[PDB]
């Protein structure tokens, strides 16, 4: 009755603010895909590293590098 | 991979170390490539270097040796910029905090062997992660 | 239902939210609306809690293809039209004018409904540029439609 709008209000509010919701996870995206690429980047380089610290040619490739 | 530009960075340094133009690197070579940066290790660690390669180390031998432990390493560069991606004002530093948690807890998890060895000598302080050193670190010796 | 361009789409993002949340082909049942939402639908969080989405993080994860049912039972969730929003933010206009004040504006996104927090509202009304007045009033009707036609 009175119960019905104001329970359809309370949706249409709601669904609104469904409408926010998804504008603001769907601006994020792009960054969020970004920032994946940039952490694959991270964890593959620190692990990259943490095998070839000790090695001896790595050591040896890496003092090359600068000079070329 | 592996990308054409570490390809040729890998063609530049067997050029540079094959002091004889020989086309291969023998140990007289490693010997001067070494005393030319500082001190030359002893015949046997350089001996040991060599017999890591199956055969005479052409530089197709010295790929070999590389290829697996480089190939999916980015430059300093890179690296850097995928640092900033989670450094919005670019203050080129990450709270300590949030890069322990995006290493640990998501993509490809670091196990807590790998979190230990990444952050024994990482330069951090006042909760702050240095970033642009620790590529430099990682990237260097 | 499902054409196979969207199916796509949803094993693209799929695996981003897989991947953010540890890899291991599994996406947290917490960020079912999230990934739906990236696929341009606009569930109510209570659409997400029909559907299987849990109240916090840790409690269960779902492979792809228990994540594609979810998803098609979201997909057709009601969704608020223009009409019906203006219908709404009438309610809350004093003269009937299209103002409506910068603060009954915070209390219908964050003290009504499935109230957004406090940050998120400043962050839609930074992101659609809503400005007020010098009396702090607002044009509802744009904000509406900036929301409505989304980030890009
Ligand atoms: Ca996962
Ligand atoms: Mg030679």
């Amino acid at each position: 009755l009175e119960e019905m709008r104001d329970e359809r209000l309370s949706k249409i509010i709601s669904m609104f603010q469904a409408h926010i919701r998804g504008y603001l996870i769907r601006k994020a995206y792009k960054k969020l895909q970004d920032q994946r690429i940039g952490l694959s980047v991270i964890q593959r380089n620190i692990r990259k590293w943490l095998v070839l610290r000790n090695w001896q040619w790595w050591k040896l490739y890496a003092k090359v590098k600068p000079l070329l | 991979r592996l990308p054409q530009k570490l390809m040729q960075e890998m063609k530049e340094a067997f050029t540079m170390i094959d002091q004889n133009r020989d086309g291969f690197i023998d140990i007289n070579d490693l010997k001067e490539m070494f005393s030319s940066l500082g001190r030359t290790p002893d015949d046997k660690e350089l001996t040991a270097m060599l017999k890591e390669a199956p055969g005479p180390l052409n530089f197709t031998m010295f790929l070999s040796i590389f290829s697996d432990k480089l190939s999916g390493t980015d430059s300093e560069e890179t690296i850097r910029n995928a640092f900033g991606m989670f450094d919005e004002l670019d203050t080129k530093k990450l709270n300590i905090e949030y890069i322990k948690d995006l290493l640990e807890n998501m993509g490809d998890n670091f196990n807590k062997d790998e979190m230990r060895m990444t952050f024994k000598e990482a330069p951090v302080e006042g909760g702050k992660f240095d970033y642009v050193r620790f590529v430099a670190m990682i990237k260097g010796s | 239902k499902l054409s196979q361009d969207e199916i796509d789409d949803l094993k693209e993002v799929f695996e981003l939210f897989d991947f953010w949340d540890g890899r291991d082909g599994a996406v947290d049942a917490f960020k079912i609306g999230d990934v739906c939402r990236c696929l341009g639908i606009n569930p109510r969080n209570e659409d997400v809690f029909a559907v299987g989405g849990t109240h916090k993080m840790g409690e269960k994860s779902l492979p792809f293809e228990e994540f594609l049912p979810a998803y098609e039972g979201l997909m057709d969730c009601e969704q608020g039209t223009y009409a019906d929003y203006m219908e709404a933010f009438k309610t809350f206009d004093r003269e009937g004018q299209g103002f409506i004040s910068g603060a009954e504006l915070r209390h219908v996104l964050s003290g009504l409904g499935e109230r957004l927090s406090d940050e998120e509202v400043d962050e839609i009304i930074n992101l659609t540029d809503l400005q007020e007045d010098l009396e702090g009033n607002v044009k509802y009707e744009e904000f509406v439609k900036k929301v409505m036609t989304g980030p890009y």
